[PDB]
């Protein structure tokens, strides 16, 4: 298989998660 | 043909059919009665095709 | 009296009557 | 109510009247180019009338006609 | 008119015999009135299919399906699946056609000129549904009637005419049965018979002595279950865990109703026996089972078999699905395993040619009864089942009291500790 | 507070996370034992012999499929309506190769699934509400029904059932299109209405009441009532394919009057219907 | 196996039953207006 | 190696589900 | 050929209907 | 086929058997009468 | 007041219906072309272009009656009654397929005069627009059908022939030649319309049966019923509906974005690594090879007759069975 | 006296049918219930003994 399909898929999983906690989690610490 | 490709089949044309080097040049078809036929050629629509090759005049003679 | 609404429905029933009487016309034909 | 009965009345019939002979007396075949029953093949015209060329279809189909 | 309107009953038109709930005597002849429509048809379609029928080709292929229920009980029928006269059929028809006219009348007659509720004329005929004692012996009266039914099917299979025996020797034939099963041990391997391939659940009885008897001890059952039905009171707990109004006893045979039609749908497209091939045509097993028989005696003319998962000999290609399916027509080249070779070799007698033919020709363009039946019939069962959750939710409700809305300043869940 | 007045307390409760209830008591378990046989035969399980010809066909992770063309494969053509209990089988091994997975994956899942219905009635009922939820989830619940169970009745065994898997779902549709015409059937057509006009409805409710709130109750009545019912006409029009009542057939219609046949759409459907089903029949 | 075909068999009883008997045990009041 | 990623990814819809049920903040 | 009865049958009902409906 | 001295009704049985439909549109021609009262 | 005051009071006067600014090309081109549509049925055929027997003249059923595409021949003009190929010849132009041109343009027009209907609408009674920006997706799915997967393509024979088993035709010609059902975004289109489907039934069943005993429903009895039998439930109603109206539509927009990827032939048709498998021993066997196997029998058995304009001649030796 | 049979039925269709007609309205509306009372039952009666009178005619 494509040696990029592993890391397409890693990065499309991993990208917007982070961005998506990021936001929650300086949302939850503020009040 | 731009028409003969996929939407995830990655990376440059090369890495399909992979990369052009010689033409082997005319190529031309006779049967046992030695009449000259010839291949009917794939058009863009099938990713497969069947194997016909005919009398210039419109009988299929081999396959 | 030409309305609008009587342009309308005229627009809408006389070209659906004419098909009707066509289609029924086609129903006996053999 | 009742006025506008007698001009439906006249003219309704009258055209579905007018569709039906637009139909049987085969005006509809010629306005339409739609083939005949018979018209589909001769006793032997079995082959289809497919145009072929963009630019002179009309004079093809005229042909085919 | 009073009563007849949505103020006065709360129900809209389209939920109009909702108002027939405690109105005894106009329930009662709404429901008389039902059942002679249900006659009604059933004799108007005798004569129809009577009318039309066609004595050269087969039931199934003339397409007629109350002629073949009549024709399975023996009645105007003859060896091989042949009629004999119409007759018969025409009588059953002209005397349900008779009945429905009866029934029709006093339902009429209950539904205007009598009276409107019972309990004002009499006190056996007024019943209100909360009474549990009266619902029971109504029950109990009723089921004595089916019971009577059912001994009178077993009566006529032993004394008046019997039933068309597809198993008799040399095609079927109507027989008269006359050695009943009553062992309890098969009754209790047909019960517990695995619903599933292996075995068949109820629809797996292949003989008619097996239904003759079958239908004798629910008779027996059926009466002495309505007399105890009317000589006794539902225990405590029975009258703790049921609900006790007309909508619950609806919901009740709405379930039951459904469990038969699904059970009937079975019976109609896998048994052979009840419902005899001759009349019914092939089942789907059937058809495929002729189909490889005859391509096998074609090619034992000009000059396939296999073995199965448990290794005995079975035909071969898709058909293998059928491999356990047992016939008439097949029967007799049967082995200790298998069909066997040899047996089909030199075996087959003409009749059995002849019917495996005309199988594969009928496989269920051409729609065979069993298909109408079996697809009419799971319609009608599922709708039901759909129709016994709706009126037993109702019934639950209403009894609770909570059905015509949540209340606005009592409710339930603004009350409840939050999960979280 | 008897044992078992704790213990019917305790199921029939409205302080759990979830509620049990005791149709919840069959719904659990059976559903548990699905997820998790579907969960080992997807990601590894033999090759299963579909057709019953000691070839065998393979739909699991480990042996090479991904989740578009994974699947749990039918059980085996032989096994036909026969339960297969893996205490009845032959061999561990035999018991995988005839396809028993995926009987022991659809009868766990079909028993949940009616018990979930009754249990949404249940908890409707002991939270005080009209409890006909359970009437509007049947549609889906006949459909399933339809597929897996009524299906392979009709056709006398369990492989044609259709797979549990995205590719094997498509090529189970094109087999029943092929073989019954299921499109120009009516009770598929008011299916597709359902769905379609379900949608529609869904986006114009949502529409109107987001942009607004910046008998009406008819209003959530016909929305919650069209897609059901709907949903309902089309089970029932599978299930009755399921015993080869098939459905409209207008090939060959339109002949010329000296004899001729001219061709109408409904003969090029019927074509393609003859590709999918002559490469559909292994032999003949 | 045995064993298996055993559990199987039993737990099936023993749901069974305890739907059974759950919903024989006077639960028609378990509604909220009762 | 696929089948890791695939199972990976599953494993994290299942651990969102749980998260989901049982930790969601009290609606009022 | 058969309308006759079909239609004598459709006028049954409404007439029935109908005298009702006159009281 | 009828019993040969029936055969004279043959017509009438002809339209017995959709008979019943008519008794349900029938109900929606009573509550038509009475204006879905 | 000069003639425009007066003109745009005219229009937006109430009456039975709202014309507006938008009825000026709504009601004309939505007019046009379901007459065209009427009159292809009803009379012209496609005994030239296809060569089949479309209308009712012929003899054809209301489920096989269709407004037939243009020839192959004609690449993709517009076959304008005026043009190069009608001449101002209307029979010519009716044999030659113009009606579908007629009826696919008014058709988008129609379209594109009703989303700007609904936006004045909404200015006029002083409402967020959600219909408008909910109604996009249906345009993008006719604009991406009717239009975009034509124009990639080499005529405008292979557009979608309006009608009932046309359109059957056309469901069939992409699975055999696209093998739609394996892309992604055709996916997440019918994850939408059946979650849409969903989200309809189950919100009318919850409101009918939380009603209060008399906005008019127990929302706290809803959230508490889903939360504690499915797990999750909508705490707020401005999300639920903008949910409702969510859903659909992105379903739409998925499936027109797959639309133009297959218009293009950018088409994921194969998975590479089952194929190079399945090259390397034939034991190996999934149901995508097989969906694979019947795609091949479907375009062999069907092209002869469907692109019968390429005269195409498969004898019975080529033509994929299954032996 | 097969002519004879037939022309009973017919009448006797003829009957059932007035029946059909009458019934609904006298039993609805006893308004005239004097003769309308006799009228139905009467006619109950009558098609009662026609046919018990077409059962042996039959044979
Ligand atoms: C209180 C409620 C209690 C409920 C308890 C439920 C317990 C389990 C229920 C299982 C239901 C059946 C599952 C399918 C099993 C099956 O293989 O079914 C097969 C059986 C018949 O079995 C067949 O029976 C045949 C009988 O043939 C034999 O007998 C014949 C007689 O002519 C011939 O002789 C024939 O040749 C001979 O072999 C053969 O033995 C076959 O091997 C055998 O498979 O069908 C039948 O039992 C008919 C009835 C079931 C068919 C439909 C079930 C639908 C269930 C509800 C779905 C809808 C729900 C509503 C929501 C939507
Ligand atoms: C489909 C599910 C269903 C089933 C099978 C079912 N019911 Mg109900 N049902 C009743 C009896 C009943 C009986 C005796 C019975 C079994 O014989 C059933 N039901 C069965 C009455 C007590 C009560 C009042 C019913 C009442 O007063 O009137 C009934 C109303 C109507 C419009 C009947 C017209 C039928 C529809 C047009 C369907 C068309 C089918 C088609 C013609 C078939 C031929 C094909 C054709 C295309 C050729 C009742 C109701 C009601 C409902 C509902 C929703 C149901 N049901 C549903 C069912 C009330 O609101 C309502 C209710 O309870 O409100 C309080
Ligand atoms: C990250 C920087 C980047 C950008 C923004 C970019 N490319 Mg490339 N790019 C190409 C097109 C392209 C287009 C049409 C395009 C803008 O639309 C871009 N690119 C844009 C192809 C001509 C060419 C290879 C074709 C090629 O591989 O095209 C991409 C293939 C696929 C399956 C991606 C399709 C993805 C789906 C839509 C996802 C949507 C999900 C959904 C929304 C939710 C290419 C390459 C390539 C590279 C590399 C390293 C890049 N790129 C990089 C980029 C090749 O190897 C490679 C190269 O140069 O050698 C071959
Ligand atoms: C149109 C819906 C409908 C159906 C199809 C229907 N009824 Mg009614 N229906 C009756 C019989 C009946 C039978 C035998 C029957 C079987 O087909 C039906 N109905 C069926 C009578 C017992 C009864 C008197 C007429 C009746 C009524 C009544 C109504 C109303 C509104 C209805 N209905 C409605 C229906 C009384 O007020 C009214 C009512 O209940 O007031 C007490
Ligand atoms: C023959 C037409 C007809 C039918 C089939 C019929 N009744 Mg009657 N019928 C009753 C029940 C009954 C049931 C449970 C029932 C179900 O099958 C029927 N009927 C059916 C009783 C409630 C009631 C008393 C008869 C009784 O014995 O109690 C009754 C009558 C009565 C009448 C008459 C004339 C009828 N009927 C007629 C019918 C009373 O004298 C008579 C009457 O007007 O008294 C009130
Ligand atoms: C078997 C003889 C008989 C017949 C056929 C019969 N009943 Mg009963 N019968 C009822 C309905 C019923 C219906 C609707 C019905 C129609 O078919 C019948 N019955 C029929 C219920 C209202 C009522 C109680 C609920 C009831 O009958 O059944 C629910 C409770 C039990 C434990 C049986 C179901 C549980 C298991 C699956 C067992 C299945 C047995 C199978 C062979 C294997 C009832 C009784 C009861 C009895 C007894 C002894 C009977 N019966 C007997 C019968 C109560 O104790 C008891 C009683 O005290 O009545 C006063
Ligand atoms: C699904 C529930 C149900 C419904 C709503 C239903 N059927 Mg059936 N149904 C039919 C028509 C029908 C029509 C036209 C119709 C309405 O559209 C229905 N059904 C409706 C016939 C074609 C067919 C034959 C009907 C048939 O033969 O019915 C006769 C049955 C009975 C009890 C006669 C009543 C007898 C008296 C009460 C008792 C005797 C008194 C004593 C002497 C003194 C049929 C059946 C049958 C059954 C069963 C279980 C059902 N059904 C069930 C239903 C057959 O096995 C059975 C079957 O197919 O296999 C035998
Ligand atoms: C706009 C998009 C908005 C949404 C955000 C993005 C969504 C997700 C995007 C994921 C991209 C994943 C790339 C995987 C690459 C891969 O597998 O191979 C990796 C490939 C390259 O592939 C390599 O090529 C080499 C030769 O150069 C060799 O051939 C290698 O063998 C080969 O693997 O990487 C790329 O091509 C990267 C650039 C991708 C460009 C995409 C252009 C098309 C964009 C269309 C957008 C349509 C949006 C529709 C929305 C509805
Ligand atoms: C007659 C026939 C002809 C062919 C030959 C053959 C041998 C097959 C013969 C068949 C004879 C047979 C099979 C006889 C046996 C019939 C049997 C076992 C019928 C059993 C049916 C089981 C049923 C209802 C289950 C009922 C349980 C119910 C309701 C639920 C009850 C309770 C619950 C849990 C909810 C609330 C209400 C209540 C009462 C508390
Ligand atoms: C509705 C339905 C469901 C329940 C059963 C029931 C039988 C009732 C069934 C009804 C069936 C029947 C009989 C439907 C009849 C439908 C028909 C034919 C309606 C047709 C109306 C016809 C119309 C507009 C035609 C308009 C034609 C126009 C502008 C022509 C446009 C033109 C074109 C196309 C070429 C250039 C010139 C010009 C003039 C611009
Ligand atoms: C109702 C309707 C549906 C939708 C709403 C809408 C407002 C449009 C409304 C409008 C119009 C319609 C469809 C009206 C339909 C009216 C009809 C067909 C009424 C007919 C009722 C027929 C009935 C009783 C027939 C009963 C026959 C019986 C006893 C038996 C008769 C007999 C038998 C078979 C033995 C031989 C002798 C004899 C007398 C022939
Ligand atoms: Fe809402």
């Amino acid at each position: 298989v494509n040696d990029l399909g592993a890391i397409a898929t890693a990065l499309f999983v991993f990208i917007p998660c982070v961005f998506l906690i990021l936001l929650y989690a300086q949302t939850a610490s503020r009040g | 043909s731009p028409a003969k490709g996929g939407l995830f089949r990655t990376g440059a044309m090369n890495s399909g059919d992979g990369i052009a080097r010689a033409w082997e040049g005319h190529p031309t078809f006779t049967d046992s009665e030695g009449r000259e036929l010839f291949v009917r050629r794939m058009p863009n629509f099938f990713e497969t095709f069947p194997v016909v090759l005919t009398d210039k005049d419109g009988v299929v003679r081999a396959d | 009296i030409y309305t609008v609404r009587w342009l309308a429905v005229h627009t809408l029933g006389v070209p659906l009557v004419w098909f009707l009487g066509a289609i029924a016309s086609m129903q006996f034909i053999n | 109510s009742i006025r506008y009965w007698i001009i439906h009345t006249i003219t309704v019939p009258m055209l579905f009247l007018a569709g039906w002979l637009f139909v049987s007396t085969g005006l509809a075949y010629d306005v339409f180019g739609t083939p005949r029953p018979n018209e589909y093949f001769d006793q032997a015209r079995q082959g289809l009338p497919l145009v072929t060329d963009r630019y002179e279809g009309k004079q093809q189909i005229d042909e085919f006609t | 008119a009073a009563g007849y309107d949505r103020a006065t009953t709360g129900y809209g038109w389209w939920a109009g015999n909702a108002r027939l709930t405690d109105l005894s005597g106009q329930l009662t002849g709404a429901h008389i009135a039902h059942a002679g429509m249900i006659t009604f048809w059933a004799g108007a379609m005798t004569l129809f299919e009577v009318s039309h029928f066609i004595p050269e080709k087969p039931m199934y292929e003339q397409g007629s399906i109350l002629l073949a229920h009549l024709a399975a009980e023996g009645f105007g029928v003859g060896p091989g699946g042949e009629v004999i006269s119409t007759y018969p059929y025409f009588v059953i028809g002209a005397i349900h056609l008779i009945a429905s006219a009866v029934l029709g009348f006093g339902g009429l007659y209950h539904t205007f000129r009598g009276p409107a509720k019972f309990e004002d004329y009499s006190d056996w005929w007024g019943y209100d549904w909360e009474d549990k004692e009266k619902m029971m012996q109504i029950l109990g009266i009723h089921l004595i009637f089916l019971g009577i039914g059912a001994l009178a099917f077993a009566a006529k299979a032993m004394f008046f005419g019997g039933l068309y025996d597809p198993w008799a020797p040399g095609g079927g034939n109507v027989r008269l049965i006359t050695n009943p099963t009553w062992n309890l041990g098969t009754f209790l391997g047909y019960i517990t018979r695995s619903p599933w391939g292996e075995g068949g659940w109820i629809v797996s009885v292949n003989n008619l002595e097996d239904v003759v008897g079958g239908h004798l001890l629910v008779g027996v059952h059926y009466i002495f279950g309505g007399v105890f039905h009317i000589l006794v009171k539902p225990w405590g707990w029975v009258r703790r865990a049921y609900v006790w109004s007309g909508e619950a006893y609806l919901s009740y045979s709405l379930g039951a109703l459904y469990m038969c039609g699904m059970i009937a749908v079975g019976y109609v497209w896998f048994n052979n026996t009840v419902y005899p091939s001759e009349f019914y045509g092939p089942t789907a097993a059937e058809a495929s089972q002729a189909q490889a028989m005859t391509f096998l005696i074609r090619d034992q003319r000009l000059g396939y078999l296999m073995r199965s998962p448990s290794g005995e000999i079975i035909f071969g290609g898709e058909t293998m699905r059928f491999w356990d399916f047992r016939g008439p027509w097949l029967e007799p080249l049967r082995g200790p395993n298998g069909l066997d070779l040899n047996k089909l070799r030199n075996d087959i007698q003409p009749w059995q040619a002849r019917r495996a033919a005309e199988y594969m020709t009928h496989a269920p363009n051409y729609v065979s009864p069993r298909s109408w039946l079996s697809t009419s019939h799971f319609c009608l069962a599922f709708f039901f089942f759909v129709g016994h959750i709706w009126h037993s939710g109702r019934a639950r409700a209403a009894a609770a009291g909570f059905e015509k809305g949540i209340e606005r300043k009592t409710e339930y869940a603004l009350s409840l500790p939050d999960i979280d | 507070a008897s044992a078992w007045e704790r213990f019917c307390s305790f199921i029939t409760s409205t302080n759990n996370r979830l509620y049990i209830g005791w149709f919840g008591v069959l719904m659990i378990p059976t559903l548990l034992t699905a997820v998790t046989c579907f969960v080992i035969a997807f990601i590894g399980a033999p090759p299963v012999d579909i057709d019953g010809i000691r070839e065998p066909v393979a739909g699991s992770l480990l042996y090479g499929n991904n989740i578009i063309t994974g699947a749990v494969v039918p059980s085996s053509n032989a096994i036909g309506l026969h339960l297969y209990p893996i205490w009845e089988a032959a061999s561990l091994d035999e018991w995988l190769y005839n396809g028993g997975p995926y009987q022991l994956i659809i009868f766990h899942y079909m028993i949940g699934c009616i018990c979930y219905l009754g249990r949404q009635w249940e908890y409707s009922y002991r939270l005080g509400m009209r409890p006909w939820i359970c009437v509007a989830y049947s549609a889906p619940l006949a459909a399933t029904y339809s597929v897996f169970l009524i299906y392979p009745l009709g056709q006398g065994s369990f492989s044609d059932g259709m797979p549990l898997g995205i590719s094997g779902t498509f090529n189970f549709m094109f087999v029943f299109q092929a073989e019954h015409n299921i499109l120009m059937h009516p009770f598929h057509m008011f299916g597709v209405a359902g769905v379609l006009g379900g949608s529609l409805f869904a986006a114009m409710h949502g529409s109107l009441v987001s942009s607004t709130l910046v008998n009406s109750r008819s209003l959530h009545f016909f929305l919650g009532a069209w897609p059901v019912v709907c949903i309902w006409l089309t089970a029932m029009g599978i299930s009755t394919m399921a015993f080869n009542l098939n459905g409209f057939n207008f090939n060959h219609s339109i002949v010329d009057s000296q004899g001729n046949v001219v061709n109408t759409w409904a003969d090029v459907l019927n074509r393609a219907n003859l590709g999918f089903e002559v490469m559909h029949e292994r032999n003949a | 196996m045995a064993i298996l075909k055993f559990v199987t068999y039993a737990w099936i009883i023993f749901v069974i039953s305890l739907f059974f008997f759950g919903f024989i045990s006077s639960d028609t009041t378990r509604n909220p207006k009762a | 190696m696929d089948v890791i990623a695939y199972v990976f990814i599953l494993a994290c819809i299942i651990g969102l589900f749980f998260f989901a049920v049982f930790f969601r903040e009290k609606p009022t | 050929l058969q309308l006759t009865m079909l239609g004598a049958v459709v006028i049954a009902g409404p007439i029935v209907v109908l005298l009702v409906a006159l009281r | 086929k009828l019993p040969e001295a029936f055969s004279v009704f043959s017509p009438i049985v002809d339209v017995m058997p959709v008979i019943p439909l008519f008794f349900l549109a029938l109900a929606f021609v009573w509550q038509a009468a009475v204006g879905f009262k | 007041r000069g003639w425009f005051d007066v003109l745009d009071d005219w229009l937006k006067r109430d009456r039975f219906v709202f014309i507006g600014w938008s009825g000026i090309l709504l009601f004309p081109c939505a007019f046009l072309s379901i007459g065209g549509w009427f009159t292809g049925t009803t009379f012209v055929t496609s005994w030239y272009t296809h060569g089949l027997a479309s209308s009712y003249l012929e003899g054809a059923n209301f489920l096989t009656v269709a407004v037939s595409t243009p020839a192959d021949s004609l690449g993709h003009s517009l076959l304008l009654l005026w043009g190069p190929e009608a001449q101002g010849d209307f029979t010519r132009w009716c044999q030659l397929g113009g009606l579908w041109n007629f009826t696919t343009l008014h058709g988008v027009f129609g379209l594109i005069g009703f989303m700007l209907r609904q936006f004045e609408i909404a200015r006029l009674v002083g409402v967020r627009p959600y219909n408008a920006v909910a109604f996009s997706g249906p345009i993008a799915v006719y604009v991406s059908v009717f239009l975009m997967y034509p124009l990639g393509q080499s005529s405008w024979f292979f557009a979608p022939s309006w009608g009932v088993t046309s359109i059957f035709r056309f469901l069939l010609f992409a699975q055999g030649f696209h093998n739609l059902t394996l892309n992604p975004f055709h996916m997440m289109g019918v994850a939408g319309i059946l979650g849409g489907a969903l989200l309809c039934a189950i919100h009318g069943a919850t409101v009918e049966n939380t009603l209060f005993e008399d906005e008019t429903y127990s929302m706290v009895t809803a959230n508490r019923f889903w939360s504690q039998i499915f797990g999750i439930a909508f705490s707020n109603k401005r999300w639920l509906h903008f949910f409702m109206l969510f859903v659909p539509v992105t379903g739409l927009w998925a499936s027109a974005i797959g639309l133009v990827g297959i218009a293009l032939n950018m088409r994921a048709y194969d998975f590479v690594s089952q194929e190079i498998r399945a090259a390397e021993d034939p034991e190996f066997e999934t149901f995508y090879t097989k969906n694979i196997l019947l795609n091949e029998g479907l375009r062999a058995w069907m092209a002869p007759q469907d692109q019968i304009h390429e005269n195409f001649i498969f004898p019975e030796e080529v033509l994929p069975r299954g032996n | 006296m097969s002519v004879l049979f037939q022309l009973l039925i017919a009448a006797f269709v003829a009957l059932s049918f007035a029946m059909i007609i009458g019934v609904p309205v006298v039993f609805s509306t006893g308004d005239a219930s004097d003769d309308a009372n006799k009228l139905i039952w009467g006619g109950a009666a009558a098609w009662v003994v026609l046919l018990f009178v077409a059962a042996l005619a039959s044979i």
